[PDB]
DNA sequence: TTTCGGGGGGGCCGGGGGG
DNA sequence: CCCCCCGGCCCCCCCGGC
């Protein structure tokens, strides 16, 4: 509807519109039929469509009244502790699958048991976990499990190993730009060649972080009122992508290997407020893709570069991160 | 359960009910086949890894001794239960020091996931131990052995349970080809045991989504393609190509090799770098040092990519890594 | 098949003093004051499985004789010990009225007593010093410092030493002939060396093969009971070269299917005790295999992760 | 519906209840054309629990077809508290259940109260658990025996009961003292409720835990007199009469070592 | 009040720097009925909260500002009793829930759901007595925020979109998760220019009659905040009252007493490195942190402050500035910031 | 100092039983 | 109808390696 964001208004309503997920969305619709789901563990980078994907999986299964009395869901906005595993999980995997209806088995597949949702499972404790082992084998026959996470590394072994693994694949220019051209279309969104493929460029495998900058072209868009297509200028603006110029400019400082200019120049930059990861990645594809630089200083920078993005994701000052990057590539 | 079998997933379905279903750890199987035919059955203390036949072989021998009511003649306590020193002081003594209910025998007490019990407990079950040993015997089953008190381990008969050969593997995918009516090339086979890692978990779960990503199942063949694109994980060409390209072409070459390779199937790093450093591993360097740099290198940029990051600068500092430790060898 | 059998290390324990072996000193101590009475109040210390439950109990049965029943008032971990129970069931048996022989005393024996919190052990104190004349007190423990420092004064202490391969050989070699056991002498050998001077492993092992296989050989031992790890993590800590640690790893650790956690914790432990390394050297090996550690308990247990703690420790020791 | 059973009175089945709710916490009611038939097992499993309600105590019974409800038996006393005691309760329930139904209808008003209770999963078999010839089997007032096992278990956490010609004794020895009671039989024409009645074929002598039995004299409220029937390697069953059904607990009894 | 203070702009067309952004906060607030989840970054004191209460103006009224003070109580799962200052107007709630440190999860989980689970009844603007718009709640220092808490608002972000909207403002987003991050409108909000600043101070000075002597006093103030308006602001308005609200082109440019004695402690370390000198540094070191000085910003201060010194050489400032780096990420990954400190000194000493 | 979980020990409160 | 016994929460405090 008009009151809501892009994001939840063209979040999928059923398997068939996930994008780019076939290798999981083909075994789950084939589960329909099958109708011996497995306890699942979707993994990803974010904003991948594994919430959408069970969702929907979950309406195509039980439709919308039968689902409610049939799934479970529990995310990191609830407790999770030991004893709620302990307690709550196990009473409800316990339980007798509800009764369908009758509308509900001539319309819908209705099969056998239930499902529990443990979205966001890596922020669970190992305890947790482990009391969870023995309550989704013991009960497979009346419930199933979906574990999803982004970091797949958060979940014990036992776990992965009693869970099919599902990897969602980045999305990115070449398996998203349909989902995104037709919800372009539908808005109504008028835009130059390319500037679809540039937001999904940018957004690096998050299809919701490429809605959401669409979305802000269109409004912006609308705002002037002068029936122009969006160009990819202003959607590299939106982005917070730093122009080139600022980027050749912070190269030539760089090249000139004086300390106090570059220091003078980062603290001037860090007045604008783009952000350090942003400067981090256009550094790393122009110095990359360059044919002026020999082999050594490749093998030097990327190991710079991969150390200083290690910190950022840490949480440190971005100013002194920057700036200690930028010091130590001018001395190579 | 609900309906049948047929409804239960692979992993569960093929559960085995016999100690003959038990394959790959002959030596455990046999002895504890000779100690309960035999009616000495100690106190045991299954060590292994996940998926390896631990709880399946509990399981089977409590039935074997008591049969189908096994269940209501056993104590079976899990890491979902609460286990604390009040549970140890007055149900686990309660039942072992009680005779049988619905028929004369043995009390079998099976503390399973005994790793993930608290200090206390495991120090109060020792004298339950050693008092009831007359009438009761109890089973332990662990992942870690280092979470295990030194005095339980002490009076505790230890059966490691060793990663599924190879062999077992294929005679359990056989078993299952032969109930699902399914075809599998051998190459398909030989890319499963891979990448199973001695699981049979992960063998039964992908060969049921392999399965479901046939189109016609039945006369459909389960190939190599087939369990790559289920798994979604690189091809050995793939990684051949890679470690070519990163040891033998310039930068650009190696940057936009490394970019096509991975677009072609939506490939994720992790897995490059595991098969990278498979193949690496047979490598024959040199120099000590290529191996040492290629491992903690490799070591930090599976940690860093563990929490996140920026890809692309992953791969780059792969491709860097894998040069400069490479350029030791000279 | 519904009918157990006894295991050997129930079915052998010493019943009398002269049955246990090691610690002579200790427990010819022991028989003198079972033939001369007047126990005092002991502390009996060591590590697991070397005789301090059957020393106590043997002491108590061959000085109390059919008074055993009244006389003796046994608690250890698996029952109450706190405070409240100190303070009335302890007492009311420290103050109970007995008759014995001229040289005996009622005897508490509180098994396992590190476990008891410090509030009971302090209320122990004063009953112990009163009664001492009808009730002396008996503590058996893994590790003596968790008892406070009052009642190890109120205690004689007696801290048992490990038994060395000819006691294990010995009790071994007395439970064979009444057993009528075939065996080999390698087969002792193995016996023996992954006993690592636990009488209970060694007894447990020992019917485990014969039970399982028949004749105690080396061999035979070693299809079901496994080396000790400890000496294989040595042995790759010590390696010369870092292919033949990684070899070590992959064959004897990582294809064994022993869990990553297990083995930086006993990388820890046998850095902690290399006695033949520079203090400073296993020092920073521990600041390594510490950075290994941290990582694992994130959820990084891999293979790799291992092979470059070893690497980074062959890179520190050269 | 499937299943209907119709109480004149929620008092009764919240007494039934109460009578084995402390013991064991999942309990499993199979529904037939004769009546309802209940099993229940504690977790430390040493005690069971099985209740039998004939068709008789319902003022309109109706099953067709025989099925098998398993409830938490803590769930089913809350949600029987929120019905007043001098309601109708009706149990209803369907074919393949998945909840039981609780109605509980006041005449004078027109108050009805619907409580849905879900069920579980529990396959379990009944095993009709019964020794044929028990060793020895006695009677006698519930007072007499919930007086005898109150007095013992503060002396001693375990009891022995010892059945011999014309004799039944019941020790505890603790740390503090040790307590026996010596009960002869006897029978009275003025009061027959008060007689004891034994039937010997050989000596008996079993130890049970004081707690299980403060436990199951809990269901002395439920009948004025209970059996016990003792018998060596089975367990010990303590049997309350119902008007039209009866309560039984089996007991193990402890190893002798 | 404060000259800071008393001359807020209250509407975007109050607006006076940065008119690109605040074109697109007018885009913005255009068609609010749709509006995303908003993450407002850029450095302190340039103008983000000001422009998150002109954006909340600009869709509802001026309502937005009537703003009321109430305290909230929560109970940790030790029956722990904390509470919680909350901000709110008839249109939306301010909080602050890194207040209550590794406890602010709780009221991610209690308040923030709470919030967004119910509708509330509004009798004024209304003829149902029942609201028919979405709430809005600004989160003050989001990069504070655990993850535990991170993590929390992350399905509340998306289950109630419709009943709430999240506006956040950080001075750095590299403490943000990243599904926080992809699930927010990212707001870069630059800082205003010498000129603009030096606009702003003038108009402030013609409004109060503040003798001038001239002009470029303004600018010489507008270089010494770099960048920061509210700095600036106060800064004027110290020099004023020190001056007898008469400026001349001699009035000294004010710093901040703990600015002083960062200052001083890197005069004591580029001259004494020694033991006995570390020993006074931990010594000054334990008095800033003691008085509400954060560690990150005498790190950073420190840094740039040793970096600045005339007398150091290439060397020196690179091995300043990596330990620096290194030191800032174990303040980021550790409790005891004056441990952190205190090594960072002692390298830095080292090197010099 | 202290971000959970477990364990112990004390103080109330209140159901039930007895007189 | 009132008093006493003794089960259950409720709260507070203190470890947590070999
Ligand atoms: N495969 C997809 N197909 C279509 N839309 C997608 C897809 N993935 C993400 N989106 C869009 O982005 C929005 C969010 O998708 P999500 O399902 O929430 O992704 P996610 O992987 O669950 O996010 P995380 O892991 O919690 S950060 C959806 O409402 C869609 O509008
Ligand atoms: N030796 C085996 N033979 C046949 N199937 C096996 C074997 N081991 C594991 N499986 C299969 O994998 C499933 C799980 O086996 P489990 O007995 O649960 O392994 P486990 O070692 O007890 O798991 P952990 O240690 O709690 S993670 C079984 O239902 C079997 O289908
Ligand atoms: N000195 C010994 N001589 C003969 N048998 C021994 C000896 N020590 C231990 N055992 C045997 O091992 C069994 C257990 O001995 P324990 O007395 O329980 O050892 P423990 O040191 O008290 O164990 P902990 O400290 O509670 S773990 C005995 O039944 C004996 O059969
Ligand atoms: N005249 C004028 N003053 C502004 C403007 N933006 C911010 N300020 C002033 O700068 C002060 C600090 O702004 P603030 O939003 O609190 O800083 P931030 O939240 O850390 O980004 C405010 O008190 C205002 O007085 C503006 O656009 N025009
Ligand atoms: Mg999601
Ligand atoms: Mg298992
Ligand atoms: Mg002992």
């Amino acid at each position: 509807l008009a009151q809501q964001p892009w994001v939840e208004k063209y979040r999928p309503k059923n398997l068939d519109e996930v994008t780019a997920q076939d290798h999981a969305v083909t075994v789950l619709k084939k589960t329909l039929k099958s109708a011996n789901l497995p306890h699942m563990l979707f993994y990803g980078p974010p904003g991948t469509g594994k919430t959408s994907t069970i969702l929907a999986l979950t309406k195509e299964l039980y439709g919308p009244d039968l689902m409610k009395s049939r799934i479970l869901e529990l995310n990191a906005s609830d407790e999770r502790g030991i004893s709620i595993v302990r307690e709550k999980v196990k009473n409800f995997a316990r339980l007798t699958v509800s009764k369908p209806s009758k509308h509900d088995l001539e319309n819908y597949p209705c099969p056998p048991y239930k499902i529990i949702i443990l979205d966001e499972a890596d922020s669970m404790t190992a305890d947790a976990q482990s009391a969870l082992r023995r309550t989704m084998e013991t009960y497979s026959g009346v419930t199933r499990f979906c574990l999803i996470c982004n970091y797949v590394t958060r979940i014990i072994d036992p776990l992965a190993s009693r869970c099919s693994k599902f990897r969602f694949k980045a999305l990115d220019a070449s398996n998203a730009i349909d989902r995104l051209r037709f919800i372009s279309e539908q808005e109504n969104v008028k835009c130059d060649d390319g500037v679809l493929e540039r937001i999904l460029d940018i957004s690096a495998g998050d299809l919701r972080r490429g809605i959401t900058l669409l979305q802000s072209a269109s409004k912006g868009a609308q705002y002037l009122g002068d029936g122009k297509n969006i160009t990819s200028t202003q959607v590299e603006e939106l982005a917070g992508v730093v122009p080139h110029d600022i980027l050749i400019e912070i190269v030539e400082k760089v090249k000139s290997g004086d300390f106090d200019e570059i220091k003078k120049y980062v603290n001037t930059f860090m007045k604008s407020g783009w952000s350090a990861a942003s400067v981090v990645n256009q550094l790393h594809e122009y110095y990359i893709t360059n044919d002026n630089f020999d082999t050594n200083f490749k093998n030097q920078i990327s190991w710079l570069l991969f150390t200083t993005d290690s910190r950022l994701n840490n949480g440190t000052n971005e100013h002194i991160q920057l700036l200690n990057l930028l010091v130590k590539i001018s001395q190579l | 359960e609900k309906r049948s079998k047929e409804n239960l997933p692979w992993v569960e379905k093929y559960r085995p009910e016999t100690l003959d279903e038990v394959y790959g750890q002959n030596e455990v199987i046999t002895t504890v086949r000779k100690f309960v035919d035999e009616g000495k059955l100690p106190h045991l203390l299954f060590y292994g890894p996940p998926g390896t036949g631990k709880t399946s072989t509990i399981v089977a021998l409590a039935r074997e001794i008591y049969g189908k009511n096994y269940s209501n003649m056993v104590l079976e306590l899990n890491a979902s239960d609460d286990r604390g020193i009040d549970v140890v002081r007055n149900q686990i003594k309660d039942f072992a020091s009680t005779r049988q209910i619905f028929s004369k025998g043995f009390k079998l007490i099976i503390l399973d996931e005994a790793d993930a019990m608290t200090n206390a407990a495991q120090n109060a079950l020792r004298r339950v131990i050693e008092r009831y040993t007359k009438n009761t015997r109890f089973c332990v089953l662990a992942n870690y052995a280092h979470k295990l008190t030194p005095a339980l381990l002490s009076r505790c008969t230890r059966f490691r349970f060793q990663p599924l050969p190879q062999e077992a593997i294929e005679r359990r995918i056989a078993n299952v080809l032969v109930h699902e009516k399914l075809k599998l090339s051998p190459n398909a086979e030989k890319a499963l045991i891979e990448l199973s890692n001695g699981d049979m978990r992960r063998v039964l779960n992908v060969l049921q989504s392999c399965k479901a990503t046939l189109d016609n199942p039945d006369e459909d063949e389960i190939s190599d393609d087939v369990i790559y694109e289920c798994c979604g994980a690189p091809r050995p060409s793939d990684l051949k190509a890679v470690l070519k390209s990163i040891l033998e072409d310039d930068w650009g070459t190696a940057h936009y090799t490394l970019n096509k390779v991975r677009s072609a199937k939506g490939l994720a790093l992790i897995d490059l770098i595991e098969g990278i450093v498979k193949i690496l591993e047979d490598y024959e360097l040199q120099n000590e040092e290529t191996r040492v740099h290629l491992l903690t290198k490799l070591a930090d940029i599976e940690y860093s990519i563990s929490k996140g990051g920026n890809d692309q600068i992953q791969g780059s500092a792969v491709i860097g890594a894998i040069k400069a430790s490479f350029e030791n060898e000279t | 098949t519904l009918s157990l059998q006894l295991p050997w290390v129930e079915k052998y324990r010493p019943q009398v003093l002269s049955d246990i072996v090691g610690n002579k000193e200790t427990i010819d101590r022991l028989q003198q004051i079972a033939k001369d009475g007047n126990m005092p109040h002991m502390i009996i210390s060591g590590m697991p499985g070397i005789g301090k439950t059957t020393s106590v109990h043997c002491l108590a049965h061959e000085l109390l004789g059919r008074s055993y029943a009244d006389g003796v008032l046994e608690l250890n971990a698996s029952d109450d010990r706190g405070i409240d129970v100190v303070r009335n069931q302890i007492k009311h048996f420290a103050q109970k009225k007995l008759h014995l022989p001229p040289g005996k005393h009622k005897i508490v024996i509180l098994d396992e007593a590190d476990s008891m919190t410090a509030g009971a052990q302090q209320a122990l104190r004063r009953t112990m010093e009163l009664y001492s004349n009808s009730t002396r007190f008996a503590f058996a423990c893994n590790q003596s410092n968790k008892i406070i420092e009052p009642l190890q004064s109120r205690c004689a202490i007696l801290r048992y030493s490990k038994l060395s391969d000819e006691d294990v050989l010995k009790r071994l070699l007395q439970i064979i002939k009444l057993e009528d056991v075939k065996y080999t002498n390698d087969g002792l050998e193995a016996i023996i060396f992954t006993a690592e001077g636990d009488m209970r492993q060694a007894i447990n092992n020992l019917q485990s093969t014969v039970a399982g296989h028949g004749l105690v050989n080396a061999d035979n031992v070693f299809k079901i009971v496994d080396s000790p790890h400890p000496l294989i993590v040595k042995k790759m800590l010590l390696a010369s070269n870092l292919e033949d640690s990684i070899q070590i790893l992959r064959t004897d650790l990582w294809k064994k299917g022993y869990s990553s956690i297990d083995i930086v914790t006993t990388s820890f432990r046998v850095t902690k005790n290399l006695a033949q390394v520079k203090e400073s050297v296993r020092l920073e090996m521990i600041k390594e295999i510490g950075l290994t550690h941290m990582r694992i308990l994130e959820g990084v247990g891999t293979y790799l992760q291992l092979a470059s703690m070893l690497a980074k420790i062959h890179k520190l020791n050269n | 519906s499937m299943l209907e059973a119709k109480f004149e009175e929620a008092s009764l089945f919240k007494r039934i209840i109460d009578g084995f709710k402390d013991c064991v916490q999942l309990v499993n009611f199979q529904c037939k054309e004769d009546g309802i038939i209940a099993q229940a097992v504690d977790d430390s499993r040493v005690l069971l629990v099985s209740l039998e309600i004939g068709v008789e105590a319902f003022q309109e019974y109706r099953c067709d077809h025989p099925v098998t409800l398993g409830m938490d038996l803590t769930s089913l006393s809350k949600i029987l508290r929120c019905g007043n005691n001098t309601d109708t309760l009706t149990l209803i329930a369907d074919n393949t259940p998945d909840s039981i139904i609780l109605l509980f209808e006041d005449t004078k008003k027109d108050r009805i109260a619907e409580y849905s209770l879900k069920l579980m999963d529990i396959d379990a078999d009944f095993l009709k658990i019964e020794e044929l010839q028990y060793d020895s089997t006695l009677s006698l007032p519930s007072s007499e025996f919930s007086k005898i096992v109150r007095d013992l278990s503060q002396l001693s956490d375990s009891i022995n009961i010892m059945i011999t010609k014309e004799t039944i004794k019941f020790v505890a020895d603790g740390d503090i003292g040790s307590g026996s009671v010596i009960i002869k039989p006897f029978v009275d024409m003025e009061h027959p409720e008060t007689s004891i009645k034994l039937e010997m074929d050989q000596p008996v002598d079993l130890t049970f835990g004081a707690k299980y039995l403060l436990d199951i004299i809990k269901g002395s409220s439920l009948s004025d007199r209970v059996g016990i029937r003792l018998s060596s390697e089975a367990p010990a069953l303590f049997q309350f009469d119902l008007k039209s059904g009866f309560l039984q607990f089996f007991l193990a009894p402890k190893f002798n070592d | 009040s404060l000259w800071v203070d008393k001359y807020r702009p209250k509407s975007l067309n109050a607006l006076s720097h940065n008119e690109e952004l605040t074109n697109f906060l007018k885009s913005l607030s255009d068609q609010p009925r749709d509006l995303p989840h908003l993450l407002l970054y850029g450095p302190n004191g340039t103008g983000k909260k000001t422009r998150c209460m002109a954006l909340l103006e600009s869709i509802f009224g001026p309502g937005v500002y009537r703003l009321k003070i109430d305290v909230r109580q929560f109970v940790t799962a030790s029956n722990r009793k904390l509470e919680l200052n909350v901000v709110s107007s008839p249109y939306h709630l301010e909080i602050t829930p890194s207040d209550m440190g590794n406890n602010d999860r709780i009221v991610i989980q209690e308040l923030l759901k709470e919030v967004a689970q119910m509708e509330q009844v509004d009798f004024q603007d209304s003829k149902d007595g029942l609201a028919h718009r979405y709430k809005c709640v600004i989160i003050n220092e989001a990069n504070s925020l655990t993850k535990d808490a991170q993590a929390a608002l992350r399905r509340t972000m998306e289950k109630y979109s419709k009943n709430i909207r999240l506006i956040m403002v950080c001075d750095s987003m590299s403490p943000i998760i990243a599904p926080i991050k992809s699930r927010c409108l990212l707001i870069r909000c630059p800082a205003p220019s010498d000129s603009e600043i030096s606009t702003i101070l003038s108009d402030v000075v013609t409004n109060e009659r503040i003798q001038l002597e001239t002009k470029d006093i303004l600018k010489r103030i507008a270089q010494a905040s770099n960048g920061n308006l509210r700095v600036s602001l106060l800064m004027l308005e110290s020099m004023a009252l020190n001056n007898e609200l008469a400026l001349k082109s001699s009035s000294p440019i004010i710093k901040p007493d703990w600015i002083i004695v960062i200052h001083k402690l890197t005069r004591k370390i580029v001259k004494e490195r020694s033991v006995n000198s570390l020993i006074e540094c931990r010594a000054v070191l334990y008095d800033l942190l003691a008085h509400c000085i954060p560690a990150n910003i005498i790190l950073k201060e420190l840094t740039f402050s040793l970096l600045d010194v005339e007398t150091l050489n290439t060397t020196n400032k690179s091995s300043i500035i990596e330990y620096s780096s290194v030191f800032d990420e174990r303040l980021s990954l550790g409790n005891k910031a004056i441990f952190h400190l205190e090594g960072f000194i002692a390298k830095v000493m080292c090197c010099l």
